Parts: structure tokens; C-alpha cells; sequence
């Protein structure tokens, strides 16, 4: 009982030809593509009744969209432009026949497809990580320690960050940066820094056998890309930091 | 043409208290239906609560009801009890009833749930990285919800939003903001040195 989108990132130049897929299970045969810009609200681009297009947004032609079953609709896409960089956000609802009953035909919707489009793949780099070690103040005031992790200098401003503890990921007392924070905020290509904190009780980070890695799986390029540079070619990878407890 | 207007950007509510998202729209067919849908982090669109334009029964849907007011064009969003989950971007939505139902969506207002701080300890504290002893982060923890952590001037100063943690062990929550910067003059001392902080704020 929900919709399915993938990739869930993506990143292409002004080459590449790449496809989102949308696919539901609960027999609707209504299917609608929208598109989200950063900080807008998300605008209409495809309605698809019964498998056949039935609303074209004025959607530029290297959108093209395709229904194969009632399932699945597919968004084909090639020669992209750098304002094309959104969040692709799928739905489907209910669609009676006519005559039918009219119910409420709510609009369910995918995770979405987030995507970045480059005028050129020099602009992509990864994370920088780093963790930051409790401070002997906290510990002594408030008998807690919070580690500090910071991931820097990366593009396109889609990681994912977690907290590793003795080897298995762990969730409570984590605060991660809903939002990532633009390092030249003047720049149209700025690059990007997200920081996330992770709180344990004093006891637990002055345990010297306590392991704590701060975890950021980034989306770049994939394999079939070409890189052009001496840099290390920035694929979909995870950086790392690392900190062990101490006695202070 | 179907137009939707969400005046507030931002919102703030104590947890466990309720809270108002404010609508108003424009449509020129008389048969239509408001949404609500809310987006987290994640980036997902979650359905909340519906209400048609004919319906003459307010709308409630859990903790969700729907201020709907045909006369003034106001579809409001009433969050009862509030969680710290709901904090998101919530969108008010619209539709015409008579075709495709594709959906007109508002700006959206964020919402920000804040927790009911058990015993303020506002401080400054200084964290020194595992790596390299000399570069650092400042960490502004422990205060009170009321207080707003504001962006620097500075464009070389990273100033972090407000965060909330939960630590379910300690049956404890707090709020903390991070900032950092690389210019050598850059201290916790003057790290948040816009923005206003309570006076018995520790710097150790
Ligand atoms: C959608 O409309 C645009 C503009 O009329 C047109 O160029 C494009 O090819 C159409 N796309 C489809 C899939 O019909
Ligand atoms: C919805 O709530 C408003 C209060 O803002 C009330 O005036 C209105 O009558 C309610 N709608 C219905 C259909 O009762």
C-alpha cells in the first residue's frame, strides 16, 4: 500500500540519458508526475487516466513520459538542463469509471526521485568528515558527553549521515541538521556542510573500549560516468570519521 | 485557475500543545477539495486530512481537524497535542472536483516542535577534533526553547539551526546549535555573538 520510486538520487550532466520509475500495487489507474524545485512548492507536469496521457503541463519534449502497464509509469530522460535539478515526486489515486461513485480519490504519493543536473561533472565532490571530541566542561556539568560530527566541502547537497557504536548503528540521542548549509551562500554552485550531534552519559565516552564512527554515504557520480581530472573520481561512496572514548 | 496562500513561512509550538496552520485559497469552480500534506526530512508526501467543498461536516482525522470556513476561504490545519515528530513543511492543497483532481499546492509553512526544557543549563562549549588537536567546533547547548539561534552576518561562519535531541535513556531532551569557522579569529566566546543569549550562559 504505497508507491515506489527509483533511483532515489541522481546525478547527470547535459549528456546522459537516465530513467525514473514509478510503480503502485493497489490497482489505481490514475498516475501523476511532479516536479518539486528546492524551496517551491511541487507543480504539476504529467497526468496519466487508464495508461494514456491525459494532462501535458507544457512539459518541454526531453520529458518522456510512458505508462508500459497500469503499474508502472516510467519518465525517460536525456539532454537535460541544470534547471531541471528537483525532486520528481510521484502519485497515483483511485480514477471510477463514469457513472461510478465519487469517492475521495486521494493522491498517494512516492518517496521521490531527487535529482541534480550539471552544466559540468567538475562540480561534484565529496564529503570531508570529522568528529569532535567531548568537551571536559560538559562531562563535568552536566554528566553527558556530546560528540560533534561535521561532513564539509561536498556537491550535490544529498548525504546520508548515521552514528556507529561499537559496530551497529545506533539512533537515540542523535541530532542531525535537518538541512544542509550552503558554504559560499553567495555562489550559484556553492558547495555544501551538514553536522550532526550524537549524546551519551559521561560514563560511556570515558569507557576507552567505546568505538564511535559518524557515518556519510554520499550520491555522485556512477560507474559509467567519465571523469576528466587527477582528483579522484567522486562515485557514490561513504567518507568516514572516527573517534575513541578516552579516560578524560 | 485555483490559487492557495500560506501567509505564515514558520511556525513554533510547545509539545503537547496544539497548533493552527493557516489557509486561504481562491478557485473558481464550486465543486473542489483542500488537502493537507506534510513533508519531512525524508522528502516523502504524507496525506493528513481532506475536506470538500460541500461537505458541511468540519473534517477530523486523528490528531488533525480542518478549520473550514467557505464564506472566508479558509482551510486551516488544527495539530492537536502535538509530538516532536510533527515537525516538517506542510503543504495546503487544492483540487477541482470535475476533472483529472490534479493537485494546486501552497508555499507551505514549516513547523518546528520544540520540547518542554526539564532544567535549563545554557552553555558554550568547545569540542577539539580526533584527528588534527588545533581545528575545533563550538557547541550553544542545554538552553531554553524560547531562545532563537540566529544565522551570523558573516558568510565565513557556519551557524548551525536549532536541533532537538532525545536522549530515551535518560528519559532527557535538549537543545543544542553547532558553529565553526575557519578565520583565526573565530572563538566560542564570539561564535554566537549574534544572537540573544541568556546572561548566566557558561563558557568554561
Ligand atoms: C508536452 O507539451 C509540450 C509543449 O506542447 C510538447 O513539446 C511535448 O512534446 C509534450 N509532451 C508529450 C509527452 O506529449
Ligand atoms: C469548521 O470550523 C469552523 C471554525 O473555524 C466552524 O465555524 C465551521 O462551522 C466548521 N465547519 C463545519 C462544516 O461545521
Amino acid at each position: 500500500t504505497e508507491v515506489t520510486q527509483t533511483p532515489k538520487h541522481l546525478v547527470m550532466g547535459m549528456t546522459n540519458k537516465k530513467s525514473l520509475k514509478c510503480e503502485q500495487h493497489m490497482g489505481h489507474r490514475a498516475m501523476y508526475w511532479y516536479k518539486q524545485k528546492a524551496k517551491k512548492p511541487p507543480e504539476l507536469m504529467f497526468v496519466y487516466s487508464y495508461e494514456k496521457l491525459s494532462i501535458n503541463e507544457s512539459v518541454p519534449s526531453r520529458f518522456s513520459p510512458e505508462c508500459p502497464n497500469s503499474s508502472l509509469l516510467n519518465l525517460h530522460l536525456h539532454a537535460l538542463q541544470p534547471e531541471d535539478s528537483a525532486l520528481y515526486l510521484c502519485a497515483s489515486s483511485h480514477l471510477g469509471l463514469a457513472g461510478g461513485i465519487d469517492g475521495t480519490d486521494t493522491q498517494y504519493f512516492g518517496p521521490g526521485t531527487r535529482l541534480t543536473v550539471l552544466e559540468d561533472l567538475k562540480n561534484v565532490f565529496p564529503p570531508e568528515v570529522a568528529v569532535f571530541e567531548p568537551s571536559k566542561a560538559e562531562i563535568s556539568r552536566t554528566q553527558k558527553a556530546t560528540l560533534v560530527c561535521l561532513a564539509t566541502g561536498f556537491y550535490p547537497p544529498h548525504v546520508e549521515l548515521s552514528w556507529w557504536v561499537n559496530g551497529k548503528e545506533v539512533h537515540d540521542g542523535v541530532c542531525t541538521d535537518p538541512q544542509p548549509l550552503k558554504e559560499q551562500p553567495a555562489l550559484n554552485d556553492s558547495r555544501y556542510a551538514l553536522s550532526s550531534r550524537l549524546r551519551v552519559s559521561a560514563t560511556f565516552w570515558q569507557d576507552p573500549r567505546n568505538h564511535f564512527r559518524c557515518q556519510v554515504q554520499f550520491y555522485g557520480l556512477s560507474e559509467n560516468d567519465e571523469w576528466t581530472q587527477d582528483r579522484a573520481k567522486p562515485v557514490t561512496q561513504i567518507v568516514s570519521a572516527e573517534a575513541w572514548g578516552r579516560a578524560d | 485557475a485555483q490559487k492557495i496562500t500560506q501567509t505564515q513561512p514558520g511556525m513554533f509550538v510547545q509539545e503537547k500543545e496544539a497548533v493552527t496552520l493557516d489557509c486561504t485559497y481562491d478557485t473558481s469552480d464550486q465543486s473542489y477539495g483542500l488537502f493537507w500534506y506534510k513533508q519531512p526530512s525524508s522528502g516523502e508526501m504524507i496525506f493528513l486530512i481532506y475536506q470538500g467543498s460541500y461537505d458541511e461536516q468540519n473534517a477530523t482525522e486523528g490528531r488533525y481537524s480542518l478549520n473550514f470556513q467557505k464564506a472566508r476561504k479558509s482551510a486551516n490545519l488544527v495539530i492537536s497535542a502535538s509530538q516532536l515528530g510533527d515537525s516538517a513543511m506542510y503543504f495546503c492543497a487544492m483540487r477541482r472536483n470535475t476533472g483529472r483532481r490534479a493537485l494546486t499546492f501552497g508555499s507551505g509553512t514549516r513547523l518546528q516542535v520544540q520540547p518542554n526544557i526539564q532544567n535549563p543549563d545554557p552553555a558554550v562549549y568547545q569540542l577539539r577534533d580526533s584527528k588534527s588537536s588545533d581545528k575545533f567546533v563550538c557547541l550553544f547547548t542545554d538552553f531554553d526553547s524560547q531562545i532563537n539561534v540566529s544565522q551570523s552576518k558573516d558568510s565565513d561562519v557556519y551557524i548551525t539551526d536549532k536541533c532537538v535531541l532525545d536522549m530515551r535513556s535518560m528519559d532527557f531532551k535538549s537543545n543544542s546549535a553547532v558553529a565553526w569557522s575557519n578565520k583565526s579569529d573565530f572563538t566560542c566566546a564570539n561564535a554566537f555573538n549574534n544572537s540573544i543569549i541568556p546572561e548566566d550562559t557558561f563558557f568554561p
